[PDB]
């Protein structure tokens, strides 16, 4: 009977979009390897797919997946056991090298841009019309570590412009150079923006960025990596 | 046995217990202290299945059940024939659910995230915990809890309901029923909007999220934005759930009559309590 | 206690955004409506501007008539009473014309008419909103996912009042427009065909229904646990991927030892949603057609 018919189909064609689902999201990562960058020997049952090619806005070029996977840096670390599986330990300091919680990605070092082709995030000081319209405006507020010691003070809201969204605090250090925190990392507060994650200390560390006026995705990317990565090796 | 940009993660740290006993994988798999206590949990519970079949004697998926102790017992201990066996095993269910959340609060501590995904299984739990738990105690007797087994917990679902008259009328299943019609929704938009943007027609640039947030002002004249529609996705979820276990833990306890009953106090407000006509005139 | 970033700590304000262009009659957008402190809490503050357009507006009249068709009856059955109309609002009801009618468009107004009048408007209202969402990708050049998915949800709706009860021979079997009204309906239709808990499809259905909100539970979490670094900017991360795509994967391989991509991610989304109401539709088309009774055919698989 149909029914019957019907549901054995339904289940044919379930199977196949779970084979086509699982393949998609191979695109990234694939193919697997062994602790030491070499192709493992078992990669599962589902066979890579065939690649497909982004073409991105603004003439930044293509994209195709999959494709070439290269860390395109060092990763200071090293073997803490003879066999597969263990942790691998911090050859030198975790938060300056770059590894664990505090790993950052190679992406490009450009800026991302709107749909006209402008930078996406800018300084408030030089976006115009954007103020701040609701909530404690934190310009101005002394900058508190997780050590309740004050490392600076903020001068300057880093802003999304085509979603309207406070994305980075910008902060003076005891020296007079300026660096970014991420907003989702950050308690403003009545009086002061405290920052757990990071000690007084380790402010002037956070990698900074070149331009005065915009920010790649490879600095957001260090900058965000390094202090969270505060969380786990700031302890101290 | 790594994904290619894996090896930098895969750092010492982050166990909530045993330091550095158990940190570390089987395969793709994160051990930790809890990472073996699940185990523990699992493998014995399935154990207590399978002894559970054979008093039954059956091997049959969709005819094997466990169930709970009969009301005569109370809340107290039951012979495992009859309710104990049921009893150990929502032990170690309820053992490896947190255990298994628990495990989720280490990996995100290794990685250096926040800890909104074991917050959110949490309420599955709370759900769970609030049927085969919370409920038969406010009630007197583990008997209310429903029964392991494919077919007979639905024959639980369905005999508990209809004791109440029709269920829909639950103020609070109303409530709940919303949330996940509107999360499904939800998710099927966030979903298409995504892949619209990123699979534009064939042979055109890559599109923006300018282009998502245009999209939405053209069709209904609001958009909520790449973040707000994550947010909104967590909150219906969690929502529908919390409404779910709670149009359960109000029935049986503070009202055990009709449901469809309930609604008599909106009627009955003195205004219009009487005057002529209309449905209940 | 660290930020969770569910509510906004700040909020930015900056011109009214017209939105991008492309082939979009611009002659169609309405101005930017006014900003919401309120929402912006939560997610962006702007409301407005809107596109209208012929399609546009002849559902939203289309909608208003099928609205107003409804409760100029229900004003009926409360007796123009305004305190009436408010104490029985649930229980009031447009019920379709009775079996004898057939599916014949001859049935008195209060007998079945009206049902046929409001049915009719709610057809033009939801058909002519679908080729809007599709008319409205394509201006602005982009995939038609967002029609697809529609069209699931038009299925089992198409199927509830129209298809089924064609094939069944009279407008009887068909949903009447009221609170309560459908609620009963709904508890009825699997009474009469033996428990729908044995309905295959039904049940199929429901596993993508509690499947759905695990999922954007699990996907929405995610995305705020790695908003740190940008997470949700997730069209970017596509094309290039950063520490959020990378730690986002991590963690659910560690977890449960498989993991999903930042494109990927969105397709099991878009499916498994999907899937309700195309299973659904199925498990109601084949009730009362071909099989009568579920708990029956539950006994013998045919
Ligand atoms: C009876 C039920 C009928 C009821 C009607 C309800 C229909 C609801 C349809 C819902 C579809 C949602 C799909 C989401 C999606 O991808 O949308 C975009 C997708 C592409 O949109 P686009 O804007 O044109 O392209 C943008 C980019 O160029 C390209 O963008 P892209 O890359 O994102 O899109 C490519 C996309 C292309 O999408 C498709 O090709 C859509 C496929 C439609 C399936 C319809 C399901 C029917 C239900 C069958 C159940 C059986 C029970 C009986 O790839 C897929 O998603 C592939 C789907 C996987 C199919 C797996 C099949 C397995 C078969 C068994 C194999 C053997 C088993 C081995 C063991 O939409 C379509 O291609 C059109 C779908 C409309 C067909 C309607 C059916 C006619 C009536
Ligand atoms: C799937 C099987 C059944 C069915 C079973 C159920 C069950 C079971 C329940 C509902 C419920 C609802 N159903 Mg139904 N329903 C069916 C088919 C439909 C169809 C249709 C075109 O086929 C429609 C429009 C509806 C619509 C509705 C909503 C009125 C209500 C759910 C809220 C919600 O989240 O909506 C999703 C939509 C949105 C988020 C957008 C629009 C929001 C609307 C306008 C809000 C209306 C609020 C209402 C007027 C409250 C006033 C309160 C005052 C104090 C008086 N159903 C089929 C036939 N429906 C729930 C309920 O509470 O009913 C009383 C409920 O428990
Ligand atoms: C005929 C009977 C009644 C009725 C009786 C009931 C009853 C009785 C109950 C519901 C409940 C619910 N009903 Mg009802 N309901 C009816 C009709 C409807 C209709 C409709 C359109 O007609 C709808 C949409 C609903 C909808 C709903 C949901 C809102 C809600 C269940 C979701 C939930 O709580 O999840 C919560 C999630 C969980 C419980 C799961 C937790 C998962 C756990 C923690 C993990 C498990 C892991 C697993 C073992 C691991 C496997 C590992 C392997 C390696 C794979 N009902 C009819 C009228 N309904 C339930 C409720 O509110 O419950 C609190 C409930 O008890
Ligand atoms: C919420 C209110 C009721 C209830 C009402 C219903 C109703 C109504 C229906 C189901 C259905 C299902 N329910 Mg239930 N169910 C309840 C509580 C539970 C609990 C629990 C630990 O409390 C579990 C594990 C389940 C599990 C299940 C699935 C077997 C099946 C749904 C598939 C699905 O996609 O689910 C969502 C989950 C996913 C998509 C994730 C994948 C996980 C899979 C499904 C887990 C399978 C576990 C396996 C059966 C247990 C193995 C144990 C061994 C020891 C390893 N239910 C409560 C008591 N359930 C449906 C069915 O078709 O039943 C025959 C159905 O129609
Ligand atoms: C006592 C009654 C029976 C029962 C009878 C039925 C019946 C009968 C049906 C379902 C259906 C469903 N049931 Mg049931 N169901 C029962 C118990 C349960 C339990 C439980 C835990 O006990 C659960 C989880 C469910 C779950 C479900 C869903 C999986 C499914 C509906 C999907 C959906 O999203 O519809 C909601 C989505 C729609 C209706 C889509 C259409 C929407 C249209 C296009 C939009 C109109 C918009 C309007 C014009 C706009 C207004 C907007 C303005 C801005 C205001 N049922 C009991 C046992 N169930 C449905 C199904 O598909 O079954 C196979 C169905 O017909
Ligand atoms: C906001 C609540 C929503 C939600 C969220 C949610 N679920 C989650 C998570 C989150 C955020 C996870 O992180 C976790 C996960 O890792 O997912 C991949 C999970 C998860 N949600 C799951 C299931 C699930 N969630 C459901 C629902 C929901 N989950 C809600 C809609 C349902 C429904 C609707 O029924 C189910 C079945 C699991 C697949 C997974 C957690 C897996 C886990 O904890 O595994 C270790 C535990 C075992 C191996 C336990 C075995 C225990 C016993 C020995 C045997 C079984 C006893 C049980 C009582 C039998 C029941 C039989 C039935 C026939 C009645
Ligand atoms: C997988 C299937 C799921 C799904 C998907 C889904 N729904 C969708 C879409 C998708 C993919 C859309 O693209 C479409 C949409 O555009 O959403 C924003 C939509 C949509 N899903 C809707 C509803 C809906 N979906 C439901 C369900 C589901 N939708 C499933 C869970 C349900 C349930 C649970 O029953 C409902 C009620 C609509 C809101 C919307 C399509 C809008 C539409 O068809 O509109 C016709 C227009 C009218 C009826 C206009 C009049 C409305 C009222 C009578 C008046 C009040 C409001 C008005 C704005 C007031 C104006 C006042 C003046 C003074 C200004
Ligand atoms: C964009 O970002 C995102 C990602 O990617 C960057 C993601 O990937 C994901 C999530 C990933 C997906 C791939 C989605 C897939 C779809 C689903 C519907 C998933 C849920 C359903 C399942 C059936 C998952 C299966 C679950 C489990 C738990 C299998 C477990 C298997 C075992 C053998 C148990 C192991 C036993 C124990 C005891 C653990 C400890 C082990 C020891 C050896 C000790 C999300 C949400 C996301 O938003
Ligand atoms: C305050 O007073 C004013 C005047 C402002 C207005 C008040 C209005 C009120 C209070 C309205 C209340 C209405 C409500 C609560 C409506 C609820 C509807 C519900 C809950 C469910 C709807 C179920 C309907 C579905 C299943 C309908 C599907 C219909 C179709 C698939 C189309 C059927 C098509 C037909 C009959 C043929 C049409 C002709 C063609 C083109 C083939
Ligand atoms: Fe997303």
């Amino acid at each position: 009977d149909l029914a019957s018919l019907a549901i054995y189909s339904f289940w044919i064609f379930l199977a196949g979009l779970i084979y086509y689902l699982q393949t998609e999201n191979m695109r990234e990562g694939y193919p697997l390897e062994n602790e030491d960058g070499t192709p493992a020997a078992n990669q599962g049952p589902f066979p890579l797919p065939k690649p497909k090619t982004f073409i991105l806005p603004h003439g930044r070029g293509t994209l195709t997946v999959p494709g070439p996977e290269s860390e395109d840096r060092p990763i200071a670390l090293a073997r803490t056991a003879v066999s597969e599986g263990f942790p691998h330990a911090p050859t030198g300091d975790p938060m300056k090298d770059g590894v664990g919680p505090a790993s950052w990605v190679a992406r490009r070092d450009l800026p991302e841009l709107d749909g006209h082709g402008h930078n996406k995030i800018k300084p408030m000081k030089a976006a115009a019309g954007f103020h701040v319209s609701a909530g404690k405006n934190p310009i101005g507020l002394p900058v508190r570590g997780c050590d309740l010691e004050i490392a600076g003070k903020v001068v300057d809201i880093w802003v999304d412009i085509p979603e309207q969204m406070a994305r980075f605090l910008e902060v003076e250090l005891k020296d007079g150079s300026t660096r970014l925190l991420p907003m989702q990392m950050v308690k403003v507060q009545s009086n002061r923006v405290h920052v757990n994650a990071l000690s007084s200390d380790l402010f002037a560390g956070i990698p900074t960025i070149k331009s005065p006026t915009e920010v790649t995705l490879l600095e957001e990317d260090k900058i965000c990596g390094y202090v969270a990565g505060g969380l786990m090796y700031a302890a101290p | 046995a790594l994904l290619s940009f894996e090896r930098k993660y895969r750092v010492p740290g982050g166990t909530l217990v045993g330091g550095n006993l158990f940190d570390f994988w089987v395969g793709p798999f994160y051990v930790g202290f809890f990472g073996v206590a699940t185990f523990f949990f699992a493998a014995l519970g399935i154990i207590l299945i399978a002894w559970s079949a054979v008093l039954q004697g059956t091997w049959n998926p969709q005819l094997i059940s466990v169930y709970p102790p009969a009301l005569e017992y109370g809340l107290g201990g039951a012979p495992l024939a009859k309710g104990g066996l049921w009893q150990i095993i929502t032990i170690c269910a309820t053992g490896a659910f947190v255990s298994w959340a628990l495990r989720e609060v280490e990996i995100c501590r290794k990685l250096g995230i926040g800890y909104h995904i074991p917050f959110a299984f949490a309420f599955a739990i709370l759900a769970y915990l609030t049927l085969v738990l919370f409920r038969p105690v406010m009630m007197g007797a583990w008997g209310y809890a429903f029964p392991y087994g494919i077919w007979t917990h639905l024959d639980w679902v369905s005999n508990t309901g209809y004791t109440y008259g029709n269920f829909h009328y639950n103020p609070a299943h109303m409530i709940a029923i919303s949330f996940f019609f509107t999360n499904a929704l939800a998710l099927a938009l966030h979903g298409a909007l995504v892949l619209s943007a990123a699979n534009p027609e064939k042979g055109k640039e890559m599109r923006t999220p300018d282009h998502e947030d245009t999209f939405f002002r053209d069709l209904v004249g609001y958009s909520i934005g790449t973040l707000g529609i994550h947010r909104l996705g967590l909150l219906l979820s969690l929502s529908a759930v919390f409404f779910s276990a709670l149009c359960m833990i109000i029935t049986g306890t503070i009202w055990f009559d009709q449901w469809v009953d309930w609604w008599q106090w909106w009627v009955k407000l003195p205004w219009w309590a009487n005057i002529p006509g209309g449905i209940n005139g | 206690a660290e930020y969770q970033n569910i509510f906004s700590q700040v909020q930015v304000r900056g011109p009214a955004d017209l939105g991008m262009l492309e082939d979009v009659n611009l002659a169609n957008r309405s101005g930017v409506g006014p900003f919401s402190t309120l929402l912006g809490w939560f997610g962006n503050a702007q409301l407005g501007p809107i596109y209208l357009g012929s399609l546009g507006v002849l559902s939203l009249f289309s909608g208003l008539m099928w609205f107003f068709t409804i409760g100029i009856w229900f004003w009926y059955q409360a007796g123009w009473n305004p305190a009436v109309f408010l104490r029985d609002l649930f229980f009031f009801s447009l019920e379709p014309p009775a079996p004898e009618y057939g599916l014949s468009f001859a049935a008195p107004l209060k007998e079945g008419g009206l049902w046929l009048i409001a049915s009719f408007f709610m057809f033009v209202a939801v058909w002519s909103w679908w080729g809007r969402t599709y008319l409205r990708a394509q201006a602005l050049g982009m995939g038609k996912h967002t029609a697809w998915a529609f069209l699931s949800a038009i299925w089992l709706w198409m199927v509830l009042g129209f298809i089924r009860p064609i094939l069944m021979g009279s407008w009887s079997e068909a949903v009447p427009y009221g609170i309560f009204s459908h609620l009963d309906w709904t508890n009825n239709f699997s009474l009469v065909h033996g428990n729908l808990f044995y309905n295959p499809f039904h049940g199929l259905s429901i596993a993508f229904l509690y499947g759905s909100a695990l999922l954007f539970a699990m996907h929405g979490a995610t995305i705020l646990a790695v908003s740190r670094f940008g997470g949700e900017r997730e069209l970017e991360q596509i094309a290039d991927r950063g520490t959020a795509a990378e730690r986002a994967a991590l963690f659910w391989r560690w977890t449960m030892g498989f993991n999903a991509t930042m494109e990927g991610i969105h397709r099991w989304a878009i499916w498994m949603a999907v899937l309700v109401t195309l299973t659904g539709g199925i498990g109601i088309l084949l009730s009362g057609t071909v099989v009568d009774n579920w708990y029956v055919w539950g006994q013998n698989h045919g």
